[PDB]
DNA sequence: CATTCGCTCTGCTCCTTCTCCCATCCTCTCGATGGCTATGAGATCAACT
RNA sequence: AUCGAGAGGA
DNA sequence: AGTTGATCTCATATGGAGAAGGAGCAGAGCGAATG
């Protein structure tokens, strides 16, 4: 019986969905994307990353 | 772009509001000209407020666009919502 | 059973919060109004809808 | 000349391998780490004249 | 002072 | 232009999930050689 208002959903949808496939929020989805190193290493495979 | 066709909403932002009475209470606090009659106050935060509701604060916010241009716009020119 | 929940469903729950806010964390309006990422792909062209 | 045969080249499973990750902040105590003696030659250049 | 371990708080 | 002395420095003795590589292997189809 939660709420949460759409756009929250829909945003998180949209992130996942955008590249045309389903990109996991996991770094086999999140550092696959064409973000820059240092963004990516803030996250997780901090050295094979960089 | 041109300045006859600025696009970006005429309402200040929540941002812009908080970052320009910061940059000009730090102006008054460093002896920056007043533009506005003084009750007597002195807090640097509280003259910036006076000066945003008189529409005197002197400064321009410069909003960028994301294909990389910019519209400048004057505090004065814009609605302030609070 | 109740304080072994307590205790065992947090790092997953915490985990998932984590990867949801490193996937997003750049997201924004833009003063055109539509929602992109740090490398300014559209998301959304109007925020919510 | 219509096979037919043999040989090369994909590409589809099913392992083995291996690499990654595992809530936030804060307090305290306790154990451990914890590195010769000495006499010679001999090169340096700081520094006296 | 560091490293490690253990016991606690929300 | 010639002479001294610290000092360094050698050397002596006694869970799990996804991804990636390989092998197996089936079988398509190409071209040579029939028969």
């Amino acid at each position: 019986g939660s709420y949460v208002n759409y756009r929250h959903l829909a945003l998180l949808c949209d992130t996942m969905t955008c590249r045309g496939h389903l990109m996991a929020i996991t770094r086999h989805g999140v550092n696959r994307q064409d973000t820059g190193p240092l963004m990516k290493c803030s996250f997780e495979e901090t050295v094979d990353v960089l | 772009q041109a300045n006859q066709k600025r696009i970006t909403t005429p309402y200040m932002t929540k941002y812009e509001r908080a970052r320009v009475l910061g940059t000009r209470a730090l102006q008054i606090a460093m002896c920056a000209p007043v533009m506005v009659e003084l009750e007597g106050e002195t807090d640097p935060l509280l003259i910036a407020m006076k000066e945003l509701k008189a529409r005197k604060i002197p400064i321009i916010i410069r909003r960028y666009l994301p294909d990389g241009s910019y519209e400048d716009w004057g505090v004065d020119e814009l609605i302030i919502s609070d | 059973e109740g304080l072994i929940d307590t205790a065992v469903k947090t790092a997953e729950t915490g985990y998932i919060q984590r990867r949801l806010i490193k996937s997003m964390e750049s997201v924004m309006v833009k003063y055109d109004a539509t929602v992109r990422n740090s490398i300014n792909q559209v998301v959304q062209l109007r925020y919510g809808e």
